[PDB]
């Protein structure tokens, strides 16, 4: 997992800096360890180690556990180190589903790691002062309404609570507080009525103490999976079918398990009554779509019963498999053309086959199929089974049967993507560090121009500062800017593939 | 005789990138974030060190900040910043 | 300007020196070894200051020269930024005026540091001067001149270590400022 | 299999240009018929029925315009249509030979009628690294590095 | 005047670490790649 290790490293550098990156990489390379050995191996001052570890545990990047003989073991979760890349995605979806107040709520919750109700609502109200002017005021009522709506919709989840000292282990406290998570109060928001008008940057006790909250990444991922499924169906059959899929996913979510291959049983009568009234559809029309969807050769949904006449269940894992297939065939077709995507999907359907059958079945011309078959064999996109003609398995006594392996595929495509995000960050940083000299040379003069502007200084500075050499370099600065922009957009997009890959490798993994 | 260029010619070239108001908004949000996590105590930069000489100016531009302290009930009683 | 820095090193003494008391021998050796050369990090070494501590003198096999380790301190030339200083001129240039400190000469006074009114000469490399009421563009700085007053504003070390398999500028640089009143030729003040 | 090779073998190549242009012609025409179906959105049972581009009628379309003067009757056309059914141009809708014209002949409507995919090119292939041949051979530390990768350079240069 | 470098590099062995070499590092060490099968030039100079 060296590529992943590097991704962790560069994310820590980007987001936290040097010492934090050092401690993080060391911990993910060493696993659970007590403080003293970590400080010894690193060799740095224990104050820096302590400070790093508390900032990481504040954002839940690391955890601490009481261990045998009373020592405290400290461990870091590698997966959580790959979530800040999706913070724009979380912010966008909450902005789509909630007003900018919810966007700011999620922003504060993420960037602070954890927050309490009073702290988060007060901070959001205070920061929103930059958004409203001309005497407009902000009261915690609407902020609290948006947060409780978020929590009810499962997007915001409560942090584990500390145990009660007077109720457990009286006397000298243990080395670590050993926090305990409670599920019945998971989305049970604390109650408050305080309101405070935001201070508009004029430059002139907690009722919910200990009730910390954090963003529900699982809910975000589930929402992303729903969006992907809805999009898949939209391209597949029709917008009406897509809206039906958007619908039965909605009642599915409120009751289905995130890991189950199949949703809870859903009838057409409940779909119709919960179906939006803005579409001119009857119950019989809905039944027709559901019956013809269940008859889909891709088996996207299955009947699975007959209660209420219309009875259907979506196959999440099978849909994810189709998603994983489509993305893999996407890469193949741009890397090798339609014919390569043709030869493979032939092999996907024909589980076992050899060159002559492939050529016959696709008229891939002689001296073309074989060479291409050798090439994408070299890419590990195809596995050779090689049955014997004799128990020696000699090359003259074997048949070269071809065989697919989707799971291994999804894995080392994902590794490809991991190396992808890394070497982009390498170039973005390489460009940033090479241009830093001109950047600071332009920023200092820009600050000079921007400074003492409201003071009423004379206008003989705008033109007199621009005669410098950076003026015929602004186009190069914009060249760098669009280059970083163009890099970033691809990074954003790559994260969109990553979701499909990670979702399928997760679902196919049984976790036993 | 001669090993090739380090950079062989390839017929297939990277698929063109997307653009749109949503993508631009996400890029702006990404720029905002990369500008944001530099401005709070969680961004633990290296402490200031190795003063050169006893300059008089130090009385004014000294950086002052609060000793950040989380909810200590939630952490072991072993890393007090004092 | 002068800085005293702590130093440790190991030295070899050939046998014919055994007649002398060891401290003076090690002192003169350390001086010849250090004196009149510059360090990439702390500036120009002048001469040893004092020898503080001495270890035991070993006699390694395969040689007859006693080896020993010293703790000592030395005086180094290392002016700090914004330091005032007086030094002779050594030559004019389009990029500024070169100033000599007698034992050191890599000081430049660029035209940005020079007074605004005078920006170039009458094609003669001798830098000229210009003011408002008096000094009608007739005063000029002699390549030798007096020990003009100036304040350093920049300094840099440049490494000149060998590169590649085996088989000219000074490695230590400074920049001065002369714009402010009272700076430059004392005849003006 | 020799001189025969399927009668498309002509010129001893499977006549690659003619087989690919014949496949493209077949695809486009049956798109046109399935497009009549989709434009009409005929009471969807009949929409999908007209989207069963009858491949007996495809076979009678491909004998004409002087395309398949070479051996055409089922076997050869049906198998070239099958070479198009191999790949993602198509998905399972033959309903055996009995439902449809000999099963719309190997199901030469199946889901050619609607090859419509469900996703745009992966952000990876959009990026240089994605297509960059020396992708894993871009050992930054070594010669090939993102900070010089001519592909990255070019991709970003434009 | 010139910047000072140490004049002696005398040192003694203390330990030997065994291991293998990674291919990118193996290429970094190597001066060049050999690519021609044959040994000497066709001409009567017997040059490599
Ligand atoms: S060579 Fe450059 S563009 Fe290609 S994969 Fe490596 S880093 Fe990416």
């Amino acid at each position: 997992t060296q590529a992943e290790i590097k991704l962790c490293s560069l994310l820590l550098q980007e987001h936290f800096g040097e010492i934090v990156e050092k401690i993080g990489v060391h911990l993910i390379r060493t696993g659970s360890q007590p403080l003293r050995v970590i400080a010894h191996d690193t060799g740095t001052s224990l104050d820096q180690v302590k400070k790093a570890l508390c900032v990481l545990v504040q954002h839940n990047l690391v955890s601490y556990q009481v261990h045998k003989r009373g020592v405290v073991e400290y461990e870091a979760q590698c997966s959580r180190v790959l979530r800040m890349l999706r913070y724009p995605r979380y912010i966008y979806t909450t902005k789509t589903l909630y007003s900018d107040t919810g966007e700011l709520i999620v922003e504060e919750l993420l960037l602070n790691g954890k927050l309490t109700m009073s702290a988060v609502v007060k901070k959001v109200a205070d920061r929103l002062t930059e958004t409203m002017e001309d005497g407009k005021t902000m009261d915690y009522a609407e902020v609290s309404n948006t947060f409780v709506r978020l929590a009810d919709t499962h997007f915001v989840q409560r942090c584990p609570s500390v145990p009660t000292t007077e109720n457990s282990d009286p006397g000298p406290p243990p080395p670590a507080p050993t926090l305990v998570i409670n599920e019945k109060d998971m989305y049970l928001v604390p109650k408050l009525s305080l309101i405070g008008k935001g201070k508009r940057r004029r430059s002139s006790p907690i009722p919910d103490d200990g009730i910390y909250w954090q963003a529900n990444l699982d809910r975000f991922h589930q929402h992303f999976r729903d969006q992907a499924i809805v999009s898949a169906v939209a391209n597949r059959m029709d917008q009406t079918s897509s809206e039906i899929v958007r619908t039965m996913l909605r009642m599915s979510e409120i009751t289905t398990s995130s890991s189950a291959p199949f949703t809870q049983p859903l009838s057409s009568n409940e779909i119709f009554r919960s179906l939006p009234v803005g579409y001119n559809i009857s119950k019989q029309v809905l039944d027709q779509y559901l019956t013809l969807l269940a008859d889909d050769p891709l088996e996207f949904v299955g009947k699975s019963g007959d209660s209420g006449g219309g009875m259907y269940v979506i196959n999440l894992h099978k849909a994810l498999a189709s998603l994983a297939t489509a993305t893999l065939e996407s890469v193949v077709q741009e890397r090798f053309g339609s014919r390569c995507a043709r030869i493979f999907r032939l092999v996907l359907q024909k589980k076992h086959i050899e060159q002559k059958q492939v050529e016959d079945f696709a008229m891939i011309p002689a001296k073309e199929a074989k060479d291409m078959l050798y090439k994408m064999l070299s890419e590990n996109f195809m596995s050779l089974q090689e049955i014997p003609k004799t128990p020696d398995h000699a090359p003259s006594r074997t048949f070269y049967l071809y065989t697919v392996n989707i799971l291994s595929a999804a894995r080392m495509l994902l590794h490809r993507c991991y190396k992808s995000i890394a070497n982009l960050i390498e170039r973005r940083q390489f460009e940033t560090k090479e241009n830093k000299r001109l950047l600071e040379k332009s920023q200092r003069v820009e600050a000079i121009i921007a400074s003492m502007q409201a003071t009423g200084a004379e206008e003989a500075q705008l033109q007199e500062i621009e005669e410098m050499i950076t003026a015929p370099e602004r186009q190069q600065l914009e060249t760098l800017k669009r280059n970083v922009n163009k890099l970033d957009a691809s990074e954003i997009q790559v994260d969109e593939t990553i979701f499909l890959l990670e979702s399928y490798i997760e679902c196919t993994m049984k976790r036993q | 005789l001669k090993p090739p260029p380090l950079f062989p010619d390839t017929d297939y070239k990277p698929v063109p990138l997307k653009t749109g108001e949503g993508e631009e908004y996400m890029l702006a949000l990404k720029q905002e974030l990369r500008e944001t996590m530099k401005r709070m105590p969680y961004f633990i930069e290296t402490p200031e060190e190795r003063q050169d000489i006893e300059r008089y100016s130090k009385r004014y531009m000294k950086v002052y900040k609060e000793e950040w302290i989380p909810d200590w009930r939630r952490l072991p009683r072993e890393m007090m910043p004092r | 300007m002068f800085v005293l820095v702590e130093m440790v090193d190991t030295v070899r003494i050939p046998p014919w020196q055994f007649e002398r008391k060891l401290n003076d021998s090690i002192a003169e050796e350390l001086n010849k070894k250090l004196a009149n050369k510059v360090v990439y990090n702390v500036g120009l070494c002048i001469c040893l200051f004092d020898i503080t501590k001495l270890e035991d003198a070993y006699v390694f096999p395969g040689d007859g020269a006693s080896h020993t380790k010293v703790h000592f301190r030395c005086v180094v030339f290392h002016p700090f930024l914004d330091e005032i200083l007086i030094g002779k001129i050594k030559g004019c240039s389009p990029e500024g005026v070169h100033v000599s400190l007698g034992f050191f000469d890599d000081i430049l006074i660029p035209p940005e540091s020079l007074q605004q009114p005078a920006k170039f000469d009458e094609a003669e490399q001798v830098w000229v001067w210009e003011y408002e009421t008096e000094e009608g563009a007739h005063d000029l700085y002699m390549d030798t001149g007096e020990e003009i007053r100036f304040r350093v504003v920049d300094e840099s070390f440049v490494d000149t270590s060998p590169t590649g398999p085996s088989s000219k500028e000074a490695p230590y640089t400074l920049v001065g400022s002369i714009s402010e009143p009272g700076l430059g030729l004392l005849s003006w003040w | 299999r020799s001189v025969t090779g399927g009668a498309w073998y002509s010129d001893q190549d499977f006549e690659s240009e003619f087989v690919e242009v014949l496949n493209q012609q077949c695809f486009k025409f049956l798109q046109s018929k399935a497009e009549t179906a989709r434009e009409s959105k005929q009471n969807p049972m009949i929409q999908r029925n007209s989207s069963f581009a009858s491949s007996h009628e495809v076979w009678k379309y491909i004998c004409e315009l002087g395309i398949s003067k070479v051996e055409l009757s089922m076997e050869d056309i049906e198998t070239i249509l099958n070479t198009l059914i191999y790949d993602g141009k198509v998905e399972m809708t033959i309903i055996a030979a009995k439902e449809g014209t000999v099963g719309s002949v190997d199901g030469h409507m199946k889901l050619y009628r609607a090859v419509n995919p469900i996703i745009p090119p992966t952000g990876l292939v959009r990026a240089p690294c994605g297509l960059c041949p020396v992708f894993d051979d871009c050992h930054e530390g070594g010669e090939i590095s993102p900070s010089n990768c001519i592909y990255m350079t070019e991709w970003l240069e434009f | 005047k010139e910047q000072f470098r140490e004049t002696d590099v005398a040192k003694k062995i203390s330990h030997i670490c065994f291991g293998m070499k990674s291919p990118e590092e193996m290429r970094q060490q190597a001066h060049i790649q050999v690519v021609s099968k044959n040994l000497y030039s066709q001409d009567n100079q017997h040059a490599p």
